[PDB]
DNA sequence: GAGAGAAGCGCCAAACACA
DNA sequence: ACTGTGTTTGGCGCTTCTCTC
DNA sequence: GAGAGAAGCGCCAAACACA
DNA sequence: ACTGTGTTTGGCGCTTCTCTC
């Protein structure tokens, strides 16, 4: 086709349009090692150069762009998961999925972004599709997943409670009925971006979630993959208020498993820290339980 | 090319996908070569590790202080020729401007890390030491790593043979869980916090004034808005078509024209 | 006649318009002057600057410079990233090709593998070892026009600032050690100091996020060439030389010929406008 | 603390407030330095100005310069008036207290007779002989602070433009005798060069009407010393020395004690602000 | 005071009286001292006339070239200790930059001022000469100044004896006719002409905005009327009650403010 | 009384007015050589304060001030001549006149002085009183009265014919009637200023001027007092206009003195001026009656 | 009760030195 | 390709706050 | 005929060097 | 009392003028 940067603007924004149409196009690495070579090798340059284009022009996104690329990422990325197979496999189409996947962030938060726009393009099932896809195997692929739901939670404000409510939901559902997933560790930290920003007084909402969801997780056997970012969460609770720390404590050393294991020394670092800030405001009340349960 | 970068660090093949290199003629290099063929910390630079080593040699020994960060496994070493608390204190000073400042410190007991300097030494920057009584795997890496850089040439001046394994770990090796190497991860920016029943606006950036360099103008023509910031430069679109990193002394503050 | 006149006694603008003569002849006889031209140090052109890297590890600028402490010359070697500002310097007791390359590698180790370094045209930066380490890693290394410190005015300047910083580390306790100094100084530069425009910390930028690429650049340059008086940059020169015509002409310096042999880079600031002969 | 971390560190400002400080305590613990003080050469007082006559024949400036002539060193007595600008220059082969007195004679007989004359500290101008001179025709003489050419910086400019013309001169004509030369630039500087910002020739100001009468002056001066960190004005130094207390502060210069024995005069800008100890 | 002015310099007690003295003791001091006791041009530096006269000493000569001009008196005098076109040029020269350059140029015939070297000085000044053969009173007046000069003190160099009686002729002595010195005769600005059916304005000087010297300040503050012009500095009035000299670098141009 | 620099500005100009008033008194050192020594000095202390300050402060005149100084100024010069006695003397009341002179040329040049207030307050009779007083002997009296006298015709437009008729008849009186006169060189150097600023065509009126009373004026027995300013007037005629040359050079041929004597020289210089002047255009019309007149 | 001094804070051109 | 730059510092305009008629 | 290029002219900040 | 200054130079805003549709 044609640059985007060598016409007139006059025109400028359709070839835009064209350039964002001509990459829906599917393309699979996984069906054949070999298969339309120089198609995806002008899918690739375009969205180099698209990538290039978004991030060194103002005023250059209207309201005829934003539904279309939302169209194009949920083309691109929302499709049937890689059946499960328990180093971790590589996605074999992971330079397009890496291009697009800049691209994306560099749209989300360009200045030209307005958020009135997007709350008739993107809704509840565009994230939740989204958030299905955590469950991806490919590390990096995390990793972009995390760093884009970072800025969809914080750009947005009518989908906060909605995140919340299913984030609980799907924690529900990891602990009790399905036992497979690895996108534990980045959800973590998402939560704890969250979390980090609260304000006082807590809301007994945020309670509940700290008392129904959070500790039990400990129960998993594959805690140590996601060992520190939860302690992390953790510690950014009983900082708000000293005065909650109470059941957090009562959980803990109720739910100690009485029976030898390497992975004991884990609560022990995690208590440690809690030692740490436990000490001011005569926190004594536990003190004695506390000590009895580590003597065994 | 691959085949100059792995003569010359080793690294593994992993390391060589992120460059030109792919998977098969990947693998195909790495056994070409002869020579080849929990994590207890919260946040990088909350707890480190501090060990003493004795690098053997054939007619000398060098005494390696290392310090792992035990969140990203990033590695600083440097090497003496004694053992004391001064060189301690050196050592870890080091390791703080090539890593930043730790919370924790943790090491063993030993004449050094035990006497009156290095406790003021750790006081004096606010850290608190902790020391206990029995990583090992990191020195390891460090000191195959370095037998292989010494096998392929025994004229080095264990300066540069340091430096390159120091490189070779932290920006070459990629890690295994994460596909990530160990400055990548060491030194990501953290996810800014996210304040509750207030949105997150967009940082506004500033407009500037501006001449463009080589003619010698004397009248600012337009405010623009800065696409980029950097030391010594900032990214102003000069056209329609194009932009240029004009220098800071060609740069005025401006307000915006509302 | 005004022509006369000026001729005799190399007069001004405003004695030739009191003799009879409007603005314009006036200042044509002085601008056709060649004694006027030759003797007056004064000029206007435009400035130079340094050519900055797009990304970081793009273009580094490296410096050795002396530091006094203890009856000891340490010799530092010291690195700048033009990009970030990032800084990495090593002392030693000497300087010497070997060393160079040492704190080139070590540099490297601190900030990561670089593409292009400009240095100047010190003795240990032209040796044939320096060019066979770069090659080996490669990397692209030139040098700057001779005895022209100023394209080196970055690195010179760090210089300075890491220099004062030893200083106060020296006036608050004299018994400090060198290596302890070097190493406290590098982490409040690279870690504390915040820069005073961008009013962020050297090592931010370093590991920002790479997501903006490069910009596209364009090597095309003007087609035209002037007359120039020019001074040589090694030896200073009470008055001007010439004029010569600039065989080609760069983006802050031109290529003008000194003599019948062979030409030489001159920057624009040791350079003087010319009125075509013709 | 902010406190320990800039005394440990001497990091910048906002590296304190970053750590957490307010403006003022972060601005205030920058201030109390004295290392931070002693060792930044950036300091920021006000300019001082020559003193310039009221009238014609006020005040004087002169100096000696050399020029260099088909292998003849000829020494040049230049003395510049400080209201008009006139200039009176004689050459000679040597210089001494003798050939500056004949000097003099010839500016007055050029000019008129000054009420005073201030010239450097040269080894023929604190001369017995010329300060005996001075009185025989009353004429009161002063000296500047030593090792400070900017305090005759007028005539000091003076001396360049001199020597600029008879380059000039020399270039269109080698064989033209120095007197010729000296006389006509002389004459081209005196009677046909205008000044540039009044728009006068030096001349015309120098035998204007003296219609205009003196305004009167007062003698009044801050009554208030301060603190200040000093530098010497004979040899450079790196760092600043002190702080101590001036004993009498003049318009463009200070008192200072540089030992405990004597005093020293020194300029505003060899000088920087200190905060008073109590 | 005047007895030690007329000790050194031996001027008229009409001089006197221009300084402190008065008439009596004017006459007092002048009768005190052992040793005392048709114009041509039409304007200043119109017609010179020029001569070269033998200055006897004991056991030396020498040749004084002296330009009179014919409208105010004015005196250029040089000595040298030879005589040809060369040091005729020089002291033409001299007294061209002493006094000003001359229209028209008068003197004797002589082996100077014949030769093509004098006539080819005079073409390249564009000086109209005449010669003709037969002023020598202000020569007669020069002899007699400097025989007092000698005889008050015979150590003296015949330069500062010749500074001496410059200055006392062209600045000290008055003129009989019109109570003037020479120098102010000469170097008297001429009334400007009169243009018919237009009226002569008064001419507005400038406005400035002015710094306080002394002050570090980086505020202009006020655009003021100038009232004098000098090089190096202007007159401002800083208030309504005493006004300063603000040097140039201190003073930017500005507009009125209608 | 009281400093006029340290008063506030509401009653500063009363004491102006006041201290201009003060200095009204006269006093006569031809009278006796000691008399009212400290009322002298005080006023000339008074006179030098004022001059001073009239120089430094603008805005400063106003209305009332402009005829009460022409009045002190006519009360001050305006008097009886001196009696006719043929090196000059001296006048002894020098200082006061000088300091006054050196106040009404300050006072008469100030950019605040407005030409539509002396039209009411300074009339022909000042003028008139003025002129009469070039008759002083003093030189600089008369150097003074030469440049007080250029200002004021050049600032005022009304009395410029009625000056040049006077000045024609003083030249009559003076040619004719009376002998007696010695401020012949300042009104030539007044005449010269005045005609260097003609413009063309040159109106009649100059022409009877040239013709009547210019070059009959080289019948004076005192000429040689007189004699180079009066040339440089004749050489500013010529310049303007070569055609009107004819009449000048024939009353210079027909009038000059066919007898010897010392002064002829003077006469030959002109005719030097002249005849450099006089060589373009093709002027030979009265070239052989010339040289015919300067045989004999 | 309320507007006038006082404290706080971000910004800027001129100096400065890097052999 | 060839090319000067980054930090320090008192003085101000600005905003917000406290003690007094 | 008429508004668009061209010539004329006064002003200014940054460079410069005075051992 | 003690103290930096005056000239040169291309680039502009300004005003006035000439050749072309
Ligand atoms: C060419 N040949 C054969 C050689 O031997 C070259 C020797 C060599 C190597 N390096 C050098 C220098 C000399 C050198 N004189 C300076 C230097 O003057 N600095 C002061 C400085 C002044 C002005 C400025 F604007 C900035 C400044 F920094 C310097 O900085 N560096 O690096
Ligand atoms: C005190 N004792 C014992 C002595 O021997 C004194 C010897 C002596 C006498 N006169 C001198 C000098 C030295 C001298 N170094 C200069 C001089 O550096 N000029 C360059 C200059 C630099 C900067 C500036 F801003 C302006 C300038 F002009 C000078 O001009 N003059 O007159
Ligand atoms: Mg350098
Ligand atoms: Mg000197
Ligand atoms: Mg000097
Ligand atoms: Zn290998
Ligand atoms: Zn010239
Ligand atoms: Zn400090
Ligand atoms: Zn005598």
């Amino acid at each position: 086709l044609l640059h985007i940067r060598d016409v007139p603007p006059a025109d400028q924004e359709k070839l835009f349009i064209q350039k964002l149409r001509q990459c829906c196009v599917l393309f699979d690495f996984v069906s054949d090692p070999l298969s339309d070579l120089k198609w995806k090798e002008v899918k690739r340059a375009a969205l180099s150069e698209m990538v290039e284009y978004i991030t060194h022009n103002r005023n250059v996104i209207t309201e005829p762009i934003y539904p279309e690329v939302v169209h194009m990422f949920a083309v691109n990325m929302f499709r049937t998961l890689p059946p499960s197979s328990n180093e971790p496999t590589l996605e074999a189409a992971w330079p397009h999925l890496q291009l697009v996947y800049e691209f994306f962030l560099r749209f989300l938060e360009s200045p030209d972004f307005q958020p009135n726009i997007a709350k008739k393009y993107i809704d509840q099932k565009f994230v939740l599709q989204l958030l299905e896809l955590f469950d991806s195997e490919d590390p990096r692929e995390r990793d972009f997943l995390k760093t884009t739901l970072h800025r969809i939670y914080g750009k947005f404000l009518g989908l906060r409670a909605y995140i919340r409510k299913q984030i609980n939901n799907i924690f529900y559902r990891f602990i009790y009925e399905t036992e497979h997933h690895n996108g534990i560790a980045e959800l973590l930290e998402i939560l704890g971006s969250i979390i980090n920003g609260f304000a006082l007084p807590l809301k007994e909402e945020h309670k509940i979630f700290l008392l129904k969801v959070l500790l039990p997780l400990h129960k998993v056997k594959s805690l140590s993959v996601y060992h520190p970012q939860l302690a992390y969460c953790v510690v950014q609770f009983l900082e708000k208020d000293s005065t909650l720390t109470e059941p957090v404590v009562m959980a803990l050393l109720k739910y100690w498993p009485k029976t030898h294991s390497p992975k004991e020394v884990m609560f022990l670092n995690e208590l440690e820290e809690i030692l740490d800030v436990i000490e001011p405001s005569e926190f004594v009340k536990i003190m004695e339980p506390l000590f009895r349960q580590l003597a065994k | 090319s691959p085949a100059k970068l792995h003569s010359f660090t080793h690294c593994g093949q992993a390391a060589l996908t992120l460059h030109g290199a792919t998977t098969t003629e990947a693998l195909n290099i790495l056994h070409s070569c002869h020579a080849c063929r929990i994590r207890r910390g919260l946040l990088p630079n909350h707890i480190w590790q501090g060990d003493i080593t004795h690098f053997k040699y054939k007619n000398t020994l060098y005494r390696l202080h290392v310090w792992v960060d035990t969140f990203s496994g990033s590695v600083s070493a440097t090497h003496k020729k004694r053992e004391t608390s001064s060189e301690a204190i050196s050592s870890l000073l080091h390791a703080i401007a090539h890593l930043g400042r730790p919370s924790h410190i943790n090491t063993d007991n030993g004449p050094a890390y035990a006497s009156q300097e290095f406790q003021h030494a750790c006081t004096s920057l606010a850290i608190r030491h902790t020391t206990h009584i029995p990583v090992e795997r990191t020195n390891g890496i460090l000191k195959t790593l370095l037998y292989k850089y010494f096998s392929d040439n025994p004229n080095l001046p264990m300066d540069n043979a340091l430096s390159v394994a120091l490189w070779t770990i932290n920006h070459l090796n990629v890690l295994t869980h994460c596909q990530k190497t160990r400055w990548q991860l060491h030194h990501s920016p953290r996810l800014p916090p996210i304040p509750e029943e207030k949105p997150v606006t967009t940082s506004k950036t500033h407009w500037y004034y501006f001449k463009i360099p080589g003619l010698n103008s004397r009248q600012w023509k337009g405010p623009q808005r800065a696409l980029q910031e950097a030391a010594g430069a900032a990214l102003i679109p000069v056209s329609d078509t194009a932009a240029q990193w004009i220098p800071w002394k060609l740069l005025k503050r401006a307000v915006c024209p509302r």
